[PDB]
């Protein structure tokens, strides 16, 4: 899961999945409903 | 955004292909050590 750093949850969810999101990073917007990293 | 972007006018702001000439030079010339995030660790 260590994209930006290591991340314990599903990740490399639908690429373009987060117009708008949390925001756990500065790329991962963690849509959830897990399905992080878009 | 087109390489001859505006002819008779020569522009350093284009993309060396994204962070153009100019933006990385600023960059460059500055004293940052920032962590690399995967890496800091």
């Amino acid at each position: 899961g260590c994209v930006l750093g290591l991340v314990n949850s599903s990740l490399f969810v639908e690429d373009c999945k987060l117009p708008l999101g949390q925001s756990l990073c500065a790329l991962p917007d963690t849509p959830s409903t897990m399905r992080l990293a878009s | 955004i087109i390489p001859g972007f505006g002819g008779d006018f020569n522009l350093t702001l284009l993309e060396p292909v994204a962070r153009s000439a100019i933006e990385d030079l600023l960059f460059d010339k500055v004293t940052i050590a920032d962590p690399g995030y995967m890496q800091g660790y």
